[PDB]
């Protein structure tokens, strides 16, 4: 693959607050190793809980999963 | 929110939106539609 798409979803008071950050690739198999800070770039003002969710993909690209935890670090 | 940044404004409809009038209805920021 050629493009790396991260972002972070949460839902806190009302608020849809997506980071996201968008690098260069060259690995098929799965996600390479590294790191980098995901930058905010969206903030919706909704008042829409949110329980569940589903991509939408093109029909003529692997994604991943993962939950977010309240966890202290040191940057 | 208990920790709520701004101001609340409010003033009297009787001699406004009072008839009756039954299109106002009820049930941190959430709209249950």
């Amino acid at each position: 693959f050629k493009n790396l798409r991260e972002f972070v979803f949460k839902n806190i008071d009302g608020y849809f607050k997506i980071y996201s950050k968008h690098t260069p690739i060259n690995l098929v198999r799965d996600l390479p190793q590294g790191f980098s800070a995901l930058e905010p770039l969206v903030d919706l003002p909704i008042g829409i809980n949110i329980t569940r969710f589903q991509t939408l993909l093109a029909l003529h690209a692997a994604y991943y999963v993962g939950y977010l935890q309240p966890r202290t670090f040191l940057l | 929110p208990d920790d709520f940044t701004g101001c609340v404004i409010a003033w009297n409809s009787n001699n406004l939106d009072s008839k009756g009038n039954y299109n106002y209805l009820y049930r941190p920021f959430e709209r249950d539609i």
